């Protein structure tokens, strides 16, 4: 004895990146990886005279990697692997609330949303040699457009654990970004050296719409 | 990419009202409508929405009064409002939704008199 | 595992 | 229903000069203001749509800038067909909510 | 007879009152 119920309510995604620096054993000169790395957060905002926390979860896919050569020398600066995202690439935000509409969220027949578009900027990492001038890395943006919802479940043994995903599309922006003391020439995209520019948080704010199957 | 309204004109008060947005060059399907209105000497005040299938969205204080439908075969989107006084002589429009909320193509717009 | 894409009214499921 | 107040309603300018609008949020809307035009005899057009995002079919005279509850508007050469009446719009929340309108007039 | 080519298993666009299905 089952009944099909609508839910239009409003929503704000608050969310950040991270990041990954190793370098290479030897003289100092030499780095091995910049790379990405997911990252949480919790807040709190209101609806409709209510207060309701939620959380955050930001990962990233198709992503692309770049290198620089700049000797054999055991002297000689060298990136092996830094990487951007750009144009053919998906973020990845995953969400879930306190209030009593994700309890409706098990078997759902659709759901749709309408949300705003947010642009990130890069901001700069100075790599720091032992003997002479750093270059730096600085610049870049992205901005992001929203795209489906995916549920997903996973059916382990002890208890059943799902997860809401929501997947964005990304358009490259101005400025470029650059490289100091080397032959880069300029390009486009958003590197993984300063990624979220010293801020808290970034936001997108919306509203979706959700039709379940709930019991009656 | 197009919108058409069509109206009456002219109504007694306390009575019912009947107007049709007709689109073109785009699906109802997959876009989201608005409507909105203009008094005279007044800003712009909003009426509601319908989204890509059949689900509306209203205004407080005229909920009770107004109703949003639209057919899909036959590309048009329709709007009731009964009880209608002299507060509500305005100029009502039909608008296409193109972000969350930003009002992207606008209609040609009818005119009531009450 | 079983997820589920939601794209024009359609599910779109995989296993 | 958050209140979007303009401050003024007439605006006087020579044939080329730089003009300078501006309205108010009664709360903190995070940088998601719209901006519009109507010339008289015509309807609504959009101009800049977030904050400081021109659109694409919009001449390069038009900008904005601004972010908290303080927004702004500017245009850096006037001609004869830029008399019409600007509305910024708010796009946060769940109504949204215009603003009164102010009018360009021709000196 | 209609649009998208389904049409009481309810009011939606997509439900057999087909392109995709069974």
């Amino acid at each position: 004895l089952w009944k099909e119920m609508q839910y239009n309510r409003d929503i704000t995604i608050r969310f950040k990146f991270a990041n990954t620096i190793i370098k290479s054993g030897g003289l100092g000169y030499k780095w091995s990886e910049i790379s990405f790395k997911p990252a949480n957060y919790q807040y709190t905002y209101t609806r409709d005279g209510e207060e309701v926390t939620a959380h955050t979860t930001c990962s990233v896919n198709g992503v692309n990697d770049f290198s620089f050569n700049g000797g054999s020398l055991p002297t000689d600066f060298v990136v092996s692997k830094f990487e951007v995202i750009k144009e053919n690439s998906y973020v990845y935000i995953d969400y879930w609330d306190d209030s009593q509409a994700f309890r409706n969220v098990v078997y759902v027949r659709s759901l749709a949303a309408n949300l705003n578009s947010v642009m990130c900027t890069g901001g700069s990492y100075n790599f720091s040699l032992p003997v002479g001038q750093w270059p730096v890395l600085t610049g870049g943006a992205v901005s992001l457009h929203s795209a489906g919802v995916t549920l997903s479940t996973q059916f382990t043994d002890f208890v059943s654990l799902n997860s809401l995903r929501f997947r964005f599309r990304l358009a490259v922006e101005e400025p470029h970004f650059k490289l100091t003391r080397t032959r880069l020439s300029r390009l486009y995209g958003l590197p993984a050296a300063n990624p979220n520019n010293g801020k808290e948080y970034y936001e997108i704010a919306g509203r979706f719409s959700l039709i379940s199957l709930v019991p009656s | 990419v197009q919108l058409k309204e069509s109206g009456p004109g002219l109504v007694a008060p306390s009575q019912s009202l009947s107007i049709t947005c007709t689109v073109s060059g785009f699906s109802l399907s997959r876009y989201s409508v608005h409507w909105v209105r203009q008094p005279p000497g007044k800003g712009l005040e909003w009426l509601g929405m319908i989204w890509n299938g059949g689900s509306t969205d209203y205004n407080s204080a005229l909920k009770s009064r107004l109703s949003i439908s639209k057919d899909n075969s036959q590309s048009q989107v329709f709007l009731k409002l009964n009880s209608l006084q002299t507060d509500d002589a305005a100029i009502y429009y039909c608008a296409r939704n193109s972000g969350f909320d930003l009002f992207d193509f606008w209609g040609q717009g009818t005119t009531l008199t009450v | 595992t079983l997820s589920t894409q939601f794209t024009d009214f359609v599910s779109l499921n995989s296993l | 229903d958050i209140v979007m107040t303009q401050s003024h309603k007439f605006m006087s300018t020579s044939v080329g000069d730089r003009v300078s609008i501006t309205c108010k949020a009664s709360q903190d809307v995070t940088s998601a203001v719209a901006w519009y035009q109507q010339k008289p005899g015509q309807s609504p057009k959009l101009l800049i749509s977030s904050a400081s995002y021109r659109y694409t079919g919009v001449p390069d005279r038009f900008s904005g800038s601004g972010s908290g509850t303080d927004f702004t508007f500017t245009i850096s050469s006037v001609q004869a067909e830029d008399l019409a009446v600007y509305y910024c719009q708010q796009h946060y929340s769940t109504p949204p909510t215009f603003g009164a309108g102010t009018k360009l007039e021709l000196k």
